[PDB]
């Protein structure tokens, strides 16, 4: 769902005493209590559309000299610390996942709702893909490379 | 320069005999022209023999097809040079072993330029690149020397089945990888909708 | 690749006749979901197919694949003490100690009946491994005779003559990370080899077989232990890494196969 | 665009100054009758072409089709509705992989608009020029860019660091699938 | 390989021509095809399997493994020695010539890579060749040869496009 709505902060002397979320949406169980009572300072606005502008028009007279810098790609070694720091926060997570397993959050008289962060098996599944999926996306600009201007040679 | 070619081509075709002869060496002292494709085919140039109207016509030879060796071998039949003649021909040397190989090592600099250091060898080659005349990158740990944009010597007519033969691997390569990255999406795609739907009809069926 | 009674019995084949070349394409590839209709398996036989397995991969020096095989028939559960139940465990501390030093540790989920009924029982092979972590030939040729009755009563015999050559090779490895260049002389009272003529020749085995890479210089009568100088950077190896990782992608979209089955059936 | 009917002679000199800003530029009509199938509409390209001796820039109509993009038709709906869209496929691959298709279409155009420029001055059309040849000999000669042992020995280094991440990722995928199974049927098939 | 396809091909008609007791010259060779490609372990089971009736009545089988005795121990001066003493006019010998000259192989890879400093009186006992020779053939590859000691110094696109749609969805 594509999230978009337009609010308004109301200055001092004119906020409603009781006011109801006018847009709704989801909150994790951590910040739920602090959306009854902000509501009332700000309101929601009915959003529309057309179709005008002005600065989606000379972004192509710029891309006619500026196109030798859009290629610059090679992801691999600009976030590079990014990448080798994500794998030390994963092997906290995965520390986690060992005392989940071997306690468990389903005991006599109170079962799947003793721990406080459940399934951590499945969140560090995706904590794991995300250092892989985003090693190889660098090295596919560099393959990408190798196969456009490096497969010409010379007589 | 560029403009200074137009205008030695144009008084050789005028005027011929002493005044030919005279100018050959102020073509070579003057700095700027790099070519010599031009000057060398015609009939003008031909025509001086005979003494030393015979020693022109053999150093432009050299300049063109020759290299720095070329020249030290036969420096008693072949006039002398000064401070600007001697620097321009270094200058083509570079340029002559790019045309063939693509990495020149810096032990067969040392040899044909006769140097005894590394810095003293690139310092020719350094004052190249301010005139847009030889444009390239040096290796330190493998020790050769990239050329990437060098003079073409004269007007290239032997080495300009090269030119044809590099653009088309360029224009006809990039198809072949067009059509593994076209196929690449469409095989990423159709394994996203056939499991969203493999995944919805069987989670539906556990409530009957 | 699928397993089931018919692919048990051929492993027995093989036992009698001496002969471990049809067992290879059967064996070199690994095995998952047994063909199943209306019956066709049973419990002596997933115990029989894992017992029979091991004694390949051991003669046909494939420590590697041994360990693995032998691991699978200790960790079923059982009610009681079986001949197959006793003989895996047997060769499991055998196994482990050629290639370690200390026998590895059983899963949570093997059987209480390996650790309360065959570990008293095997008492021959759990003294064994406690002196092989000191590492001396001179007390290990003394237990060979003295459990001799006991690995003649359960035809173990040839199992624990490997290890005996073991030892020696281990001796020599370890001297490479404490020692560089040790002398020829000096290299036959620690291992015990009698003299440094014996020690020429155990060194050479190790370099046929691909073990240890040292070199001999006998110009000044020494010898040079050195690593092995592969950085891994051939381009052979980032195709192992392309063959290994397509047998990942297809063992979990099996998974997934096997668990929208489980969700369509009711549970609790 | 522009609204009309039959293309004019007028419209053509004001179409020869819009290729002045893009090398491809396009031509749009406006007709109040049918003409296609859906909407009134008509997509023109221009198109050169000799006409008894005299060049003159044509057009050339084409058959448009419908969104070809699944994650711009997610964002085209909601403008026109300006109420709520279904949800579908956000297709987060195919997001990613517009940044490698349209280089080499984008580099594919470059080449053929220098080969036929140096084709030109070998054969007939071009006249003969030194300046020319001069500038584009040793243009193609940097083909290719760093190719020697020192990027062969870089480049083989890089792809086994990221090929060993992939292993230890995908073995994590695998075991998540494994838990959901293996806390299926030690409950209902098994018992202890 | 060349001499790995004999093999495959010779124990499918060992389990299907034969109902229990097979032939004399096919056992042959399987233990000289063993002995070629230096699997000792499939060469030592392969003749426990011969029953003692066949070894025997067929005096041409004791010789092939006379020769394979010596290659359980990796001795080198102890290989030529059985090779030219009890041979078979059938289908070994052509088989057998190939063993000779994997024995001196096995040797230039083993010297090469552990003897850095071999002694020429003993590298004579290694390949084979005479003490005449074994200096002269080192000379030419490359090898250095000291005086007076005798002494010899040897020595993917498509596939990363699979895993980013398996991995996210």
């Amino acid at each position: 769902k594509v999230n978009l709505g337009a609010f308004r902060t109301y200055p001092k002397g004119y906020k409603p005493p009781d006011e109801g979320p006018s847009e709704y949406q989801t909150i994790p169980l951590n910040k739920i209590e602090d959306f009854g009572v902000h509501c009332k300072q700000y309101y929601a606005l009915e959003v529309s559309y057309f179709k005008s502008s002005l600065d989606r028009k000379l972004l192509e007279l710029l891309w006619n000299k500026y196109w030798v810098n859009t290629l610059s790609s090679s992801s691999l070694l600009t976030n590079a610390d990014y990448t080798t720091g994500q794998v030390f926060d994963l092997s906290e997570k995965l520390e986690q996942s060992e005392a989940q397993l071997g306690r468990g959050s389903f005991m006599l008289g109170l079962e799947t709702h003793d721990r406080k962060s459940e399934d951590k098996l499945a969140k560090a599944t995706r904590d794991s893909c995300k250092t892989t999926i985003e090693a190889i996306h660098g090295l596919m600009s560099q393959v990408i490379k190798d196969k456009l201007f490096n497969q010409i040679n010379i007589s | 320069s560029s403009n200074l070619l137009e205008q030695f081509i144009l008084l050789a075709k005028g005027t011929s005999g002493s005044a030919l002869t005279a100018l050959i060496s102020q073509v070579l002292e003057a700095p700027g022209v790099y070519v010599f494709g031009e000057l060398l085919e015609l009939a003008n140039v031909q025509e001086l023999a005979e003494g030393a109207n015979a020693a022109y016509l053999q150093l432009l030879n050299l300049f063109a097809y020759g290299t720095y060796p070329d020249y030290i071998a036969n420096k008693e039949s072949l006039p002398e040079l000064s401070t600007a003649q001697q620097n321009k021909l270094k200058h083509l040397t570079i340029v002559s072993l790019a045309s063939r190989m693509k990495c020149i090592p810096y032990s067969v600099l040392l040899k044909d330029l006769e140097m005894r250091n590394l810095r003293e060898l690139e310092d020719l080659i350094i004052e190249a690149v301010y005139t847009d005349i030889i444009q390239g990158k040096l290796d330190q740990r493998n020790q050769l020397l990239e050329v990437d944009f060098c003079i073409g010597r004269d007007i290239r007519k032997k080495d300009i089945n090269n030119i044809v033969k590099t653009l088309h691997e360029w224009c006809d390569g990039c198809e072949a990888v067009l059509l593994g990255i076209e196929q690449q999406v469409l095989r990423a795609n159709q394994y996203k909708e056939n499991h969203n739907r493999t995944q919805q009809q069987v989670e539906a069926e556990v409530t009957n | 690749n699928q397993l089931t009674s018919i692919h048990a019995d051929l492993c027995q084949l093989c036992l009698l006749a001496k002969c471990f070349k049809p067992a290879l394409p059967y064996l070199d590839v690994d095995m998952m979901d047994i063909c199943k209709e209306n019956g066709a398996y049973d419990a002596k036989h997933f115990l029989c197919y894992y017992y029979y397995g091991g004694m390949i991969y051991t003669g046909l020096k494939n420590f590697e694949r041994a360990l693995y095989f032998y691991e699978q028939a200790i960790t079923t559960p059982a009610m009681a003490v079986s001949h197959i139940m006793l003989e895996s465990y047997k060769k499991y501390i055998l196994v482990s100690l050629i290639l370690l030093g200390k026998v590895q540790q059983l899963p949570k989920y093997t059987s209480q009946i390996v650790g309360r009924f065959i570990k008293p029982l095997s008492n021959a092979y759990h003294e064994l491994a406690q002196v092989y972590s000191t590492n001396n030939p001179s007390e290990l040729r003394n237990l060979v005779n003295k459990h001799s009755e006991t690995f003649t009563r359960d035809n173990n015999m040839g199992l624990v003559k490997q290890c005996l050559s073991s030892l020696y090779k281990k001796n020599i490895q370890r001297l490479t990370k404490t020692f560089l260049t040790l002398s020829l002389q000096d290299m036959a009272s620690r291992v015990q080899l009698s003299g440094p003529q014996e020690a020429e020749k155990y060194v050479l085995h190790m370099i046929e077989d691909g073990e240890i890479f040292a070199s001999i210089n006998q110009k000044d009568g020494m010898v040079s232990f050195h690593d092995n100088p592969e950085k891994y950077n051939n381009p052979a190896m980032l195709h192992n890494i392309d063959q290994e990782m397509l047998k990942c992608i297809e063992l979990d979209e099996r998974l997934k196969a096997m668990d929208q089955e489980i969700t369509v059936n009711p549970q609790f | 665009y522009t609204t009309g009917g039959p293309p004019d002679p007028s419209d053509i000199h004001v179409h020869k100054q819009v290729c002045e800003i893009i090398e491809s530029p396009l031509f749009l009509k406006l007709n109040p009758m049918t003409k296609h199938t859906d909407l009134p509409v008509s997509v023109f390209e221009s198109v050169i072409d000799i006409i008894n001796g005299e060049a003159t820039m044509l057009f050339a109509e084409l058959t448009y089709t419908l969104a070809t993009e699944e994650a711009e038709r997610i964002g085209v709906d909601h403008v026109a509705r300006m109420t709520a869209t279904g949800s579908g496929e956000n297709s987060t691959v195919a997001e990613h992989l517009i940044a490698q298709h349209s280089a080499i279409k984008m580099l594919h155009s470059r080449v053929k608009l220098i080969l036929e420029y140096v084709k030109a001055s070998e054969a007939g059309e071009v006249p003969f020029n030194h300046e020319i040849l001069r500038e584009a000999y040793a243009l193609c000669h940097c083909l290719p860019v760093l190719s020697t042992d020192k990027f062969k020995t870089d480049f083989y280094d890089q792809c086994n660091d990221v090929g060993l991440m992939a292993y230890l990722g995908t073995i994590t995928k695998t075991c998540n699938t494994m838990n959901q199974f293996v806390n299926k049927f030690n409950v209902l098939y098994d018992r202890q | 390989f060349s001499f790995k396809k004999l093999l495959d091909q010779c124990e499918n008609q060992e389990l299907e021509a034969p109902g229990g007791i097979a032939t004399p010259p096919v056992y042959g060779q399987l233990l000289a095809l063993y002995l070629l490609h230096n699997d000792m372990n499939n060469a030592r089971y392969l003749w426990k399997r011969i029953p003692p009736a066949i070894k025997s009545a067929n005096s041409e089988l004791g010789g092939i493994w006379s020769v394979g005795q010596r290659i359980w121990q990796r001795d080198f001066p102890g290989i030529y020695t059985t090779i030219n003493a009890h041979q078979w006019s059938e289908t070994v010998q052509p088989i057998m010539e190939a063993l000779r000259d994997a024995t001196r192989r096995r040797a230039f890879a083993l010297v090469s890579q552990a003897y850095t400093s071999i002694i020429a009186d003993d590298f004579a006992a290694f390949v084979g060749l005479p003490v005449e020779e074994a200096v002269k053939g080192i000379l030419e590859q490359g090898w250095q040869a000291d005086s007076t000691t005798r002494m010899v110094l040897p020595r993917q696109l498509a596939r990363l496009t699979d895993y980013v749609a398996f991995l996210e969805n």
